[PDB]
Order: C-alpha cells, then structure tokens, then sequence
C-alpha cells in the first residue's frame, strides 16, 4: 500500500502548515 | 480497631473502587462487572480439572459447568433478594453502603446482571483458551 | 598549623603515583 | 516601562539629571548629602533604558540603577 | 493588549514583534510563568515528563514501522556483510528521472535511503528475524506510548494530582528507581537474552507462542535453586559458531569467556547475559539502602548533617562540611537538572568510547559507516549535556541559591576561593595552547623546509604502558597481564581469571578497534583534546561562579540570567551576563568535539583501508590533517553531482553545501549587532506607509529588530546547525563512498 | 514486506495516542 505516501506527504507538506499557521496567526492576534 | 491492613490508603482506595462499592453506579451496572469477573475465572477449575479434561471437548466441559454454576448463584442472589434482606454494613474501610443493597428491587437488578455478565465472561474464556495459537500468530 | 588531614591524604595519593611508576620502571613485578 | 532605583549614596551632583534624554530625572531637596539634594525619578514611564544616567553618576558603586523591564511603545523608541 | 502569551502579562502588553519571539523562548520555562506557585510547578513538570517520554516511544516505533514496511530486513538476514540496509523510502515529486535511478538502490523498487544508524544490527542481535516481529513491536509501542499520554492526563486531575511532599521524598525515589528502574530492568533484559536472544542466536526459534513450553537450558532451573550454578556455564558456543545457526552451538546460558565472538566480532551473548544479571543483583541490593516508611535504612539528611566520626568531632563527612546540601539538592530544580545533565553527559561519551572498541552487535564492526556515525552522534549529544550541566548549574546560583542556608558548607567554600579556581584554569589553557600549537607549527615549518627529521615527536609512553598493562605484547613493556609471571596475571590466591584467555586473544589481534596502536601522532591530539576540555570548562565555571556579581558589575543576580549588558559605561559591558558565558562555550564545545571526531575518523580510515602509515607520518604536522584528510576525502563527496550526472551521494553533496550556508548565515547575527538593523527597518516602515496601493494593508505588530540576547540565540542556532550538517555530510559520504 | 492490510491496523491504532496527545497537550494549558 505504497500509495499512502501520495496522500500523507502532501497533507503534511501543505495542509498541516496551512492549518497550523492560519490557526496560530489568528490566535496570537486575538484581543 | 484500626490497622495498616484495614485502613492503609492503598487499601481504602482499592475497596472503594470495586464495583460492589464504586460511587455512582446503577445496580445493573454493579452486577455487570461483578458478573463478568466471576464468570471469567470460574471457567478455570472446570476446564482443566474436570472429569473430561483430557478429551477433545475439555474446554466445553468447562464452559457448560461454569455457565451452569453462574445460574446457581443467580438463584441464590434472587433467593437473598426475595427474603426481605437486612441493610448492609459500613466498615472502617468503606464508610457508606452503595445505597442499592437495601431494597428488594436493587438486589433483583444485581441478580440479573450477574447472569448476563457471568455467561459472557465464561464464553470469552472459552474463546481465548480454544484460540491460543490464533492469538500467538496475531502476536508472534 | 601543620595540616595533618590534608597532607595525610596527599601523601596517600602520591604513594599511589609512585607505586604505579614502580611497575613502569620494573622496580616491582 | 523600565525601573529607575536611586539609592541614598549620591551627592546631588546633578550629572544624571543633565544626561537622561527623556527627562525622567529631577532633583528634590533632601537634608542628607552635602549638596542637600537627591536625584528622583518621578516619570519612569518615559525612560528608554538608555543608561546615560548610570554612565554619568560619580559614586562607586552607582547610586542610580536602571532595571530593564517590560517594553512599551515609549520605551522602545519607536516613531511609528 | 492581546491575550497571547497566556503565561505573561508583561509580554502580552507588547505592541512590537518582540511579543512573538519571547513567547517561544519562555514557553517551556515553567518557573517564570505568571502566578506559578511551588506545588503547581512540580505537578506540571511531572506530567510534561510523560509528554517527552511518549515522544520517545512514538519515535522508536517509526523506526520499527518504516523498516518493516519499506526496508529490506528479511533480505539483510541472509548476508549482513554485503547487503546494504534501508531506512525509509523517498517520495519526492521534485526528483528528475536520473535522480530516481540513482537512489533506486539496495535491491528495492523505488528510491530508498540507506540506513546508517545501525538499527538492523541491534535488532538482529536481540533475536528479531522477520518483518512481522518488527511490525508487532511497532504496534506495541503505539499502545505503550499512549499508556503514558493517558498517564500524564490522569495525574493532572484534582484528586489524582500528587501533593508537594510526594515530590520532595528523595529517599523513596532512590530505593524504587535503583532497585526497579535500574535493577529489575537489567534483570528483565537478562531474562530476554537467555530465554529469547541466545536461543535465536543458535538457529532455534523462540517466540511468544513457545517460550512457556521451551526451556533455555536442558537442565532447566534445577541447578539454580540447588546452588549448582556451574551447570549454567557448561559447553559454550565454540570458535566455529556460525551465528544464528546450529553449527558449533552450545547449551550454556551464563558464560564468562571475555573477548569477542570469532565471526561477528562482537561480544558473546552469554557474556552479556551474566553481565546484566550481575548488574541486576548489584542494584537491587543498592536499592535497599535508604530510609522509607519502614523505619530502616540510611538517611541522607542525617548523613549530611553528621558531625561525629566514632566519637571524634569532625566538620562532616571526610571532615568536610556537607550540611545543608540535602536542602540544596532537593529544594532546587536547577541544582538537580544541572547535576543530572553532568551525570548523563559523562555516561553519553562513555557509551561512545566503549562501542567502537567493544562492539556488542552482530556484524557491526564490518559495516563501517554505521559505526563511524554512532561514535560521532553520541559524542555531540554528550557535548550539549555537559554544556547544559554548567548552564543549568549557573541558573541555580542566580535564581535558586541561598547563601544563608548554604553557609559554611563545601559549596560556600568554593565561592570563596573562586579566583584561585579560574586562575589555575586560565593557566592550563595557556600552558597547553602555547606548547601544543607550538609543536604543530614547529613540525609544519620543519617538514616544509624539506628536513622532516627535525620534528619534535614524543611517544605517549604513559599510555603505552596502560595498553601493555592490559595485555598488549606489541610494545614489549612486559608488565601486568602482559607479564605471564605477574601476580595480576595469575590471580595468585584463587587463579580465577576466566576472562583472561579470551581477553588476550582480542587485544593482541590487529583486526579490531580494541586498544588501538598509538604513536607520536596520538600524543599531540590528546593534549589538543586536553586543551579543549580545560578551556571549555574555564568559560563555564567562570560564568557559573561569577554569576552572582563581581567587580565590574555587582548584583548581577538582580538582573536574572539572560540580560544583554549594563550599557557603554565603565568601559562597556558587552556579553557580561551568566548566559553569555554559556554562549561563548558552545563555540569551544563544538570545536573540541571536532578535534575528537576528526582524530577518531582519520585514524580509522587507515585501519579500514589497510594504510596505517598515512596517519602515523602525517598527523604530526597540520598540513597532513588539512591535505590527507580534509582535501583528499572530499573528492567522492563533492562529485555527488557534476555536469556529467548524479549518483547516490548527491544528497550528501547538497547537504554539505547546505551546511556551509547555514554556518555562514549565523555570522550575520554575531558580527553585526542590533542598532544597525533598527535604523534599517525604520526606513522600510517609512516606505510602506507611502507606497499607494500597498498601504491598504498594515501590520498589527510593529516591526522591530531582533533583540540583543535574541540574535545571539539565533546566531548560535545557525552556527550549530551548520556545524552539525556539514560534518555529518562529510562523515557519511567519505566513508560510505569508500567502504 | 508486511501486507497491505497490516498498514491500516497501524494507522487506526495510532489514533489512540493521537487522541490522548491532544488531551494531554490541552490539559497542559493554552
Ligand atoms: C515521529 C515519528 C515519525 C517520523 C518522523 C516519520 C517519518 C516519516 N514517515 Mg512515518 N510513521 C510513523 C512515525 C514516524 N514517521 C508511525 C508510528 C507510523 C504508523 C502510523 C507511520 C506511518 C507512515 C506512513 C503510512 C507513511 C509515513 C511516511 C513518512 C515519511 C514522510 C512524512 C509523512 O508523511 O509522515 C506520515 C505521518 C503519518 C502517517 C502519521 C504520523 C505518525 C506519528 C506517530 C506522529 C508523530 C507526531 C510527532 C510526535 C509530533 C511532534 C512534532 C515535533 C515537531 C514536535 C517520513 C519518512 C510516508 C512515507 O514513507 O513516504 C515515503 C507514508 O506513506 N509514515
Ligand atoms: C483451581 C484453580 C484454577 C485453575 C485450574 C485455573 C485454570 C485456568 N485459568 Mg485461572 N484463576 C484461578 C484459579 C484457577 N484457574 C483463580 C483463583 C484466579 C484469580 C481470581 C484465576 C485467574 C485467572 C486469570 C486472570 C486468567 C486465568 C486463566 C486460566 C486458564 C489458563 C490457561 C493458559 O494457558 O493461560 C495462559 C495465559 C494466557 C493465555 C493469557 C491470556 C491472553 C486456565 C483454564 C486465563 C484464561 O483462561 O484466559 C485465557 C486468564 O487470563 N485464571
Ligand atoms: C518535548 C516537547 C514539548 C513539550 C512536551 C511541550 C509542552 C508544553 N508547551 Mg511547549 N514548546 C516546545 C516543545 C514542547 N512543549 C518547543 C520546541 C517550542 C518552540 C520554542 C515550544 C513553545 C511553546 C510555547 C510558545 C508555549 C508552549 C506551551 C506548552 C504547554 C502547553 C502546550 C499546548 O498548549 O499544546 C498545544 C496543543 C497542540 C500543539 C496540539 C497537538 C496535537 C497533535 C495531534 C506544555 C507544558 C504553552 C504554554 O502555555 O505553556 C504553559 C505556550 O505558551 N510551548
Ligand atoms: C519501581 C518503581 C518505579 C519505576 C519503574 C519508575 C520509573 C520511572 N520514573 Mg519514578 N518514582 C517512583 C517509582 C518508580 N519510578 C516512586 C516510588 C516515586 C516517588 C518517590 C517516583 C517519582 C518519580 C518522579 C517525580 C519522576 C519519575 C520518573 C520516572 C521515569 C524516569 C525517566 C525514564 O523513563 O528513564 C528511563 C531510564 C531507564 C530505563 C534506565 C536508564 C539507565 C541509563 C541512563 C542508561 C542505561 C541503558 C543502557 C546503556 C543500554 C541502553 C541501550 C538500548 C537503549 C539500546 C521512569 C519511567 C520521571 C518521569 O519521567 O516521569 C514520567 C519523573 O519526573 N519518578
Ligand atoms: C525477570 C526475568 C525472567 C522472567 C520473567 C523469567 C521467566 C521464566 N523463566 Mg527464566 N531465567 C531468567 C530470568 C527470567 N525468567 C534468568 C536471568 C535466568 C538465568 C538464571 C533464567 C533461567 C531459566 C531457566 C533455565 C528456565 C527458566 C524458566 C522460566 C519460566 C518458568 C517460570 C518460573 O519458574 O519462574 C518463565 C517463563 C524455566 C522454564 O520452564 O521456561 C519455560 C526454565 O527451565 N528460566
Ligand atoms: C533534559 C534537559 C533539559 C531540560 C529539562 C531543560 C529545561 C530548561 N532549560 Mg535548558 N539546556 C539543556 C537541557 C535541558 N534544558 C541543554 C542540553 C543545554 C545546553 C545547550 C541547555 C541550555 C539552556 C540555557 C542556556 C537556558 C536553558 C533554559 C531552560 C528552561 C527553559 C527552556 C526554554 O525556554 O525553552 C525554549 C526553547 C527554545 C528557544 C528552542 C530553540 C532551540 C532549538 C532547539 C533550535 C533547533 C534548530 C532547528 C529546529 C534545526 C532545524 C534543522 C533544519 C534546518 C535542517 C528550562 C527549565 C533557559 C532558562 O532561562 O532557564 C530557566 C536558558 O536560558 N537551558
Ligand atoms: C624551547 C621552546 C619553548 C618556548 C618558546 C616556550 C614558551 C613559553 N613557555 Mg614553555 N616550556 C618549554 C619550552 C618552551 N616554552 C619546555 C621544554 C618546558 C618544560 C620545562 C616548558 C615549560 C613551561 C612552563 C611550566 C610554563 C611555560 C610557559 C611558557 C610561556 C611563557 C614563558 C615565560 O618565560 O614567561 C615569562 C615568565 C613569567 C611570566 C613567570 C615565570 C613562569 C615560569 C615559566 C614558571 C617557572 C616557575 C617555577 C620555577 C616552576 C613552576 C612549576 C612548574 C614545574 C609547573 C611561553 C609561551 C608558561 C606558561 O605557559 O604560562 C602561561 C609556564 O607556566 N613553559
Ligand atoms: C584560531 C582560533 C582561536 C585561537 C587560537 C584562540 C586562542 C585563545 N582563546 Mg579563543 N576563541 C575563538 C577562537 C580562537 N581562540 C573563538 C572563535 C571564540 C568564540 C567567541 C573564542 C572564545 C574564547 C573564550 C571565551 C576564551 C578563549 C580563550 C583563548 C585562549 C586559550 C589559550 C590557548 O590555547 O592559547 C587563547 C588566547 C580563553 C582564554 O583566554 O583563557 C584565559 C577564554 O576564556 N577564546
Ligand atoms: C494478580 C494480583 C491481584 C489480582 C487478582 C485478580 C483480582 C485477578 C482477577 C482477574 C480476572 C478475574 C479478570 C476478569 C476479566 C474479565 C474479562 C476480561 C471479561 C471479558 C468479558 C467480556 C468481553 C464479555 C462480553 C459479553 C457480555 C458481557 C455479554 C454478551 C456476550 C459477551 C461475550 C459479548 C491482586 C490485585 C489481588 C493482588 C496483587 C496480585
Ligand atoms: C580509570 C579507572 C577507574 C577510575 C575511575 C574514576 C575514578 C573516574 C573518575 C570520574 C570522575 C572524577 C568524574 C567527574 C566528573 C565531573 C564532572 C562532570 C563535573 C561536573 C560538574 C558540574 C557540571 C556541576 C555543576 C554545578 C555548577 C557548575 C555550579 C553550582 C551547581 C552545580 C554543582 C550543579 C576505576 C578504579 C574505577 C577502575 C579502573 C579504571
Ligand atoms: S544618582 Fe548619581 S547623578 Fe544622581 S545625585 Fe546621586 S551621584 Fe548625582
Ligand atoms: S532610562 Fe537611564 S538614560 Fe534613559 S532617561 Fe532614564 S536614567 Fe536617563
């Protein structure tokens, strides 16, 4: 099942930092 | 009096967490864990010590014996229930009864869940001892 | 004062320094 | 802001008041020293942590001391 | 005016971008948080310690799973001496087609990374044979790491949350951790070797299914209880034992040959079994020493405060005042953390010193690059653990230290004569450096002038002796286990040197790293190492002892541990704080471990290639280091990619250049300091409010330059990462390109 | 190597520490 690399690596490469940075930027800039 | 056996906090924490005494439980829930526990080990001395313990149906000799004696206990629970039982005691390690063991209605709920759990505890012990080489291939 | 407890252990350790050199100089074998 | 502690060892030299560029320091009368005045810091929300006031003090060791604390806009020295 | 960071109101009221950066470097500092009390501190550190513990098991499970699913472990069993291991596989979309063909290696379908961490040798030694045991141990560590993630959550709930007196019960940790964590676990691993790993070493499969049926010994635990323990040391694995087969096998489970297995050139598994069994008995006995609630045992607070040696009044133990040290170790957490990093830092290098000379893993002495990486790894780990020992020891003296509780004791007497410690440390650093650099430059000029016989070459005659006092005939000193007439050789009253015939076979062969032959090139580098240890200690001790103030600046304790300076006054005070003496030392600590690992690597490149004469001639003068090691070995590396093509070294050729760039970037934060850059950002703030379309958007946090203490962190971070990655790309590919 | 089935068991079992790590890291405060 070597096709899981095609679906975990782009999520951790792209989706994981986009979801993390967009959470943290809205959390540090929160009155 | 008071000793490090009846009152050490390791033992007070233990006895107050058995399902006979754990706070906030339906009496069906109390007899469910008491039943599954006592139905699990009582598969033991019938299967490997019984009269047909060398035959190919050795574990089935232990299953019908252990189920058939959970049914005997469940009668004795319902015999103790229907006899207008006296209120339970309060020792130095357990300061209060679990409040479901003074009504006739509460022992009847305790009696049924022993039967539901005691049969299921014996079946899973029949499942695990007949499938030893199954588990040790799922492990190695 | 003549430091007895200090010099007592320094002469013990220096006696270990001289003992190992006796093996290295073949004085003791 | 920062924290400006002034101990009781100074002589009223008025070198620290004439060196703090945001004018935090001022002289108040005080019957202790020979010049009969001690430095005081009543406006420490304006202090920028420059430590020009510690450089100009004669006494050994320093009678004035700047403790660097939480940095707001006035103490960062930001024109924006 | 935001609510981030939660742990500080002084940082959360910062309008600049300093708010963002100081949240990161004060986040795990639990002691400086807002409103943090004493018992809330320990209860939060204890549950955090379940968090770091469960990272370790989740880390070690990915080593098992990525090998079982993507590596060639079952193909590596058949021939471990030529089959080249596999760590994981590459899914890189940015690869070109000649860079998929170059990394399709070791007999695999796709691009794979050759494992240079040696975990196939450790798993093959301890009995694991197929890819299913690797997967089973992987899934077990998923559950075993979740058992600690639940435990840290459980011990933060209010009636499951431990009290303060539970943490400061120090005599009960020492009984449970020595007997249980050290002793039972050494006993359990001896049970794992004897039941499983030693029978797996003889071609005899023992798994979870049949370990209750099969016995490790045909005698079978009857000679244990009767006292006939010599039955366990019957016929061992012979000198023709082919590993993991039944040829030349034995029945013994606890044996004491000493030396190495003749094929794998590792330690005998029967020797390790009697080792961890004997370690286990020495620790369970050691764990029944200190006083707990059972009214028996030694009491450490009474051992410190004792003043009477058999009626004679003394100042304390060894007539030295150790009173109040129990209330100094146990009350402070930085004294504990500063202490135990020194303890863990000693053993970490001590691991590395004994794993190249005494290999304990099957076929690891012949897989070279896995052995060159494991030495250099645990040496650099030992570097940071020793620098942080003095670092967290110096946070103790600023923050936690109390001179009244510690009055008159041995830790007070060090702070009195601290100018005598730093002076004689400054002497040895200069006494070595003036005369070690002097003899390299002497040998450099002398060889350059074509007359190399005028070199000053010193035989290391004090370490020549120790190797001959351990049994090396090669020098002819004829003492002490090399003298066969010696009292130490024969063990005169009892003659019980069982280890000694197997030890002298190992030390007298020229086919291992056991007590390598040393010469005049090894004289100068051990005195160059001693230059690096006494000088790194000089910076760290002087920053520890002067952490509470001195002549140029008294009351440095009022300013905390990390503050920039005290201004340009008094001549200026740049890098005056106790943090700044942590800072200067990590240049030396990375330097010194360079010297100990340039010298490790180049002595073994002569052993592995059969050319011992290249090192012994050329390591006396500093061109031979520069030419025959740095220049000559980086030819396979730098040709990892050229205009002709690529090969499998092109990552290490790319990481080598990457390391030279991160290293050089860190100079920018150190040569140039802050006030240049705040006057540069104030022109970018101007030209953003004036640009007509781009001033629709605007910052929430005002841009300021990095603070003075911050870009010494950021400067040291680019320096250290680039120092590691440069050598780690040179260490691997110069060894894995030559074998 | 290991079978294609066994990889999915390892992923589902890995949600059990993934859930518990989210519980611990939020019990340690925000
Ligand atoms: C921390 C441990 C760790 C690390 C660094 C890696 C590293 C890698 N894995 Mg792997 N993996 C691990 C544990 C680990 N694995 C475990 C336990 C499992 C079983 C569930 C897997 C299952 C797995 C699969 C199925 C695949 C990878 C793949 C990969 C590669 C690409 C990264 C990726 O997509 O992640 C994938 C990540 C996951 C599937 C889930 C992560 C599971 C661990 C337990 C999370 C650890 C989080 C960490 C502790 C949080 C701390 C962050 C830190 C910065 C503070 C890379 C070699 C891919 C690959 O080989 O591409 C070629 C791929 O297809 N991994
Ligand atoms: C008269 C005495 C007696 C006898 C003959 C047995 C007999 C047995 N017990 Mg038992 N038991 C007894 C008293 C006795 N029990 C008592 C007094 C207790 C304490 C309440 C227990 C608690 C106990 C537990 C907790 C378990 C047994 C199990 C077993 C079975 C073990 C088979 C095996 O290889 O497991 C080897 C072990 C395993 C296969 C582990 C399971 C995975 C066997 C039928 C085991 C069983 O049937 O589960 C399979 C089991 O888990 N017993
Ligand atoms: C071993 C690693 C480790 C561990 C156990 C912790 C643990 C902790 N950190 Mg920490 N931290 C670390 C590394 C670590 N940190 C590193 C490398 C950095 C970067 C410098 C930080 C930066 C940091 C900041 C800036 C803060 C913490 C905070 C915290 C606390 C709460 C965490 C939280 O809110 O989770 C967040 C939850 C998740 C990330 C969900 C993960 C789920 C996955 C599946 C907790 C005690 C915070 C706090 O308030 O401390 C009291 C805080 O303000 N830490
Ligand atoms: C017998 C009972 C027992 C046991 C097993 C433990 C075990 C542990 N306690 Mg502990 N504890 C106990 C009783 C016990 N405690 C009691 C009674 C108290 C109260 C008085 C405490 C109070 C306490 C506190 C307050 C803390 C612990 C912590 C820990 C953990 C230490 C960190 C760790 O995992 O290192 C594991 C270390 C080893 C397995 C030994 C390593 C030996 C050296 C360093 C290396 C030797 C290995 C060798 C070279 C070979 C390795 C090679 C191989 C890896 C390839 C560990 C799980 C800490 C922790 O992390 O909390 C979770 C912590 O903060 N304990
Ligand atoms: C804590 C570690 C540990 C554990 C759990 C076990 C567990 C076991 N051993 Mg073992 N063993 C150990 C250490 C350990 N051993 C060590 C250190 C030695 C060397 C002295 C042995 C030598 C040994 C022999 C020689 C035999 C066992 C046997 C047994 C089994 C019978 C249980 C019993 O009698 O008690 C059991 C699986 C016996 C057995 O029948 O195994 C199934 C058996 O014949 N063991
Ligand atoms: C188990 C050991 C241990 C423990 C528990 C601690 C715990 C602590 N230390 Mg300590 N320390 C340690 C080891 C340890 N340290 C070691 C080994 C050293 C020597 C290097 C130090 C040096 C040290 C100093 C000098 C200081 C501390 C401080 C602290 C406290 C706060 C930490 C903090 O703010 O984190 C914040 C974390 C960071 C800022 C992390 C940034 C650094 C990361 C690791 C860089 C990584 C680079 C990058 C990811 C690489 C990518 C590569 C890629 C490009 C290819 C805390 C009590 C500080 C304090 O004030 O104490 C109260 C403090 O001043 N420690
Ligand atoms: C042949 C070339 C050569 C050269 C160029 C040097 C050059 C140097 N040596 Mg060196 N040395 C050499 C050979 C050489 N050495 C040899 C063969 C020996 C073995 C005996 C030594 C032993 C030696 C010692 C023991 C010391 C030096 C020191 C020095 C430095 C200052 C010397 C001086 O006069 O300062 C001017 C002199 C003074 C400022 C005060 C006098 C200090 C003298 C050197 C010590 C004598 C005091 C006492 C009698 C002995 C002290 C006990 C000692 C045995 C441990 C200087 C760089 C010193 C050093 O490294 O300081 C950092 C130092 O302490 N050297
Ligand atoms: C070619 C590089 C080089 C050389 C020859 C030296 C030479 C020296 N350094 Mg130095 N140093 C260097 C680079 C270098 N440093 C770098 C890059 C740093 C990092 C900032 C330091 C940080 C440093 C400190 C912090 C200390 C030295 C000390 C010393 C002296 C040690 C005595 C000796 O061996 O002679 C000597 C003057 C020590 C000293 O002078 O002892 C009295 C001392 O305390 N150096
Ligand atoms: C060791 C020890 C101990 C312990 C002991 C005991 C107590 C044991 C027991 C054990 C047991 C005795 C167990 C049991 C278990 C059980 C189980 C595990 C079961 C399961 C079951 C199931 C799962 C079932 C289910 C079901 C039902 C319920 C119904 C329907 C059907 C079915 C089947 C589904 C003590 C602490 C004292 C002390 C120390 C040591
Ligand atoms: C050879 C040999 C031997 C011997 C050995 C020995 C004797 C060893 C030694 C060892 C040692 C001798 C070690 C040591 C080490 C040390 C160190 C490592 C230190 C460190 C420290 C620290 C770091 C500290 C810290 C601190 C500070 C800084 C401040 C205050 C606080 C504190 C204290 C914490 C024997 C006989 C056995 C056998 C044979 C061989
Ligand atoms: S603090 Fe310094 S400048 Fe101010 S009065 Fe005292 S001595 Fe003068
Ligand atoms: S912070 Fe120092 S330099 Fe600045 S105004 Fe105050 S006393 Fe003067």
């Amino acid at each position: 099942a070597s096709f899981l690399s095609s679906i975990f690596v782009p999520v951790i490469g792209w989706v994981v930092p986009i979801a993390t940075f967009s959470f943290l930027f809205l959390y540090i800039e929160r009155e | 009096l008071e000793t490090p056996v009846n009152a050490s906090p390791l033992v007070k924490w233990f006895i107050n967490n058995l399902p006979a005494y754990r706070p906030g439980l339906t009496p069906f829930r109390r007899g469910l864990e008491v039943g599954m526990a006592h139905g699990y080990f009582l598969f033991g001395p019938f299967a490997k010590l019984g009269p047909l313990r060398d035959a190919a149906n050795a574990n089935l000799a232990g299953l019908l014996g252990a189920i058939g004696l959970v049914v005997l206990f469940t009668l004795a629970l319902s015999l103790y229930a229907n006899s207008n039982p006296p209120t339970a005691l309060a020792s130095v390690t357990v300061p209060n009864p679990p409040d479901a063991f003074q009504s006739k209605e509460g022992w009847n709920n305790f009696a049924s869940a022993f039967l539901i759990g005691g049969i299921g505890g014996a079946v899973v012990a029949y499942f695990l001892t007949s499938n030893l080489a199954l588990i040790q291939g799922l492990v190695g | 004062p003549p430091y007895t407890f200090r010099t007592g252990w320094a002469l013990l350790l220096l006696a270990v320094n001289f003992l190992v050199a006796a093996y290295y100089f073949h004085i003791i074998q | 802001s920062h924290t400006v502690k002034i101990y009781d060892t100074c002589i009223g030299c008025t070198q620290c008041v004439r060196a703090c560029p945001t004018d935090v320091l001022e002289m108040v009368p005080w019957d202790g020293c020979k010049a009969a005045q001690v430095a005081s810091s009543p406006r420490t929300e304006d202090c920028v942590g420059c430590k020009r006031c510690e450089t100009a003090c004669p006494t050994d060791f320093l009678s004035i001391r700047v403790y660097l604390g939480a940095e707001t806009t006035r103490s960062m020295g930001l024109a924006y | 005016a935001t609510k981030f960071p939660k742990f500080s109101q002084d940082l959360a009221q910062d309008p600049t971008t300093r708010r963002i950066w100081y949240a990161m470097a004060m986040g795990n500092d639990f002691e400086s948080h807002d409103g943090m009390t004493e018992e809330n501190l320990y209860q939060k550190i204890f549950a955090t310690h379940f968090g770091h513990l469960a990272i370790i098991f989740l880390w070690a499970s990915s080593l098992l799973f990525h090998v079982a699913w993507q590596g060639n472990f079952e193909q590596w069993i058949k021939d471990p001496l030529h089959v080249r291991p596999i760590a994981h596989a590459i899914w890189d979309p940015h690869f070109g087609k000649p860079a998929i063909e170059a990394f399709t290696q070791a007999g695999a379908n796709g691009p794979v990374n050759i494992a240079y961490s040696g975990v196939y040798h450790w798993w093959y030694t301890i009995g694991m044979r197929t890819n299913t045991e690797l997967y089973t141990g992987s899934v077990f560590l998923l559950l075993f790491a979740s058992l600690f993630l639940f435990a840290g959550w459980l011990h933060l709930q209010p009636k499951f949350r431990p009290s303060l007196a539970w943490f400061k019960s120090a005599e009960s940790r020492l009984n449970h951790h020595l007997a249980g964590l050290f002793g039972v676990s050494s006993l359990a691993w001896a049970g794992h070797l004897i039941h499983v790993a030693i029978p797996e070493s003889r071609g005899q499969h023992v798994g979870w299914d049949n370990f209750l049926s099969t016995a490790p010994h045909p005698a079978g635990l009857q000679p244990f209880f009767t006292g006939n323990w010599g039955v366990y040391a019957q016929n061992p694995d012979t000198a023709g034992h082919i590993f993991s087969t039944s040829q030349g096998a034995g029945t013994a489970i606890l044996t004491f040959l000493g030396g190495f297995h003749p094929q794998t050139e590792s330690l005998w598994l029967t020797d390790m079994a009697h080792h961890h069994l004997a370690i286990a008995v020495l620790f369970i006995v050691a764990g029944h020493m200190y006083r707990t609630n059972f009214g028996i045992g030694h009491s450490i607070k009474e051992m410190m405060n004792a003043k009477t040696f058999f009626g004679k009044p003394v100042e304390g133990p060894f007539n030295m005042p150790h009173q109040g040290i129990y209330d100094t170790y146990n009350n402070s957490l930085h004294f504990q953390l500063g202490w135990h990093l020194a303890c863990l830092g000693v053993v970490t290098s001590w691991v590395a010193q004994h794993m190249y000379s005494l290999p304990s893993y099957a076929f690891i002495a012949k897989d070279y690059t896995t052995q060159a990486a494991l030495y250099t790894h645990h040496q650099y780990i030992a570097i940071f653990l020793m620098v942080g020992a003095f670092a967290h020891g110096a946070i103790f003296l600023v923050r936690d230290y109390d001179p009244e509780q510690n009055k008159g004791n041995v830790l007070e007497r060090v702070l009195q004569h601290k100018e005598a410690i730093i002076s004689h440390l400054s002497w040895v650093s200069l006494f070595l450096g003036f005369h070690t650099l002097g003899l390299y430059v002497h040998n450099d000029v002398v060889v350059a002038f074509g007359t190399p016989e005028k070199q000053i070459l010193i035989e290391p005659v004090f370490a020549q002796f120790i190797q001959a006092a351990h049994g090396k005939v090669l020098y002819g000193l004829d003492t002490l286990l090399s003298n066969p007439d010696s009292v130490a050789y024969t063990a005169y009253p009892n003659y019980a040197n069982v280890w000694l015939p197997g030890w002298l076979d190992a030390i007298n062969s020229g086919t291992n790293s056991l007590f390598l032959t040393i010469g005049p090139g090894d004289f100068l580098v051990h005195h160059a190492i001693a230059l690096g240890l006494h000088t790194t200690t000089l910076i760290l001790v002087k920053g520890a002892l002067d952490a509470r103030g001195s002549k140029l600046m008294p009351d440095k304790k009022d300013f905390g541990y990390a503050f920039p300076c005290d201004g340009p006054g008094r001549g200026g005070t740049c890098d005056i704080s106790a943090w700044d003496s942590f800072y200067l030392s990590l240049f030396w600590a990375l330097n010194t471990v360079g010297w100990v690992t340039f010298y490790w690597h180049w002595k073994h490149l002569g052993i592995w290639q059969g050319n011992v004469a290249q090192f012994n001639e050329n390591s006396t003068y500093l061109m031979g280091w520069f030419r025959d090691y740095l220049w000559a070995n980086s030819a396979q590396l730098i040709n990892g990619y050229n205009p002709y093509g690529v090969n499998n070294l092109s990552v290490w050729a790319w990481m080598f250049l990457f390391g030279h760039l991160v290293w050089a970037t860190g100079f920018m934060f150190l040569i140039s300091w802050r006030g240049y850059w705040q006057e540069l950002i104030e022109t970018l703030v101007w030209a953003h409010e004036r640009t007509p379309i781009a001033n629709l958007v605007r910052w929430k946090d005002k841009p300021v330059a990095l603070s003075i203490v911050q870009a010494r962190v950021v400067g040291l971070a680019h320096f250290t990462v680039g120092y590691v990655l440069t050598y780690a790309a040179f260490l691997i590919a110069s060894t894995a390109g030559k074998f | 190597s290991i079978s294609d089935t066994q990889v999915y068991i390892a992923l589902v079992v890995a949600l059990i520490p993934g859930l518990l790590a989210w519980r611990l890291a939020t019990e340690l405060y925000k």
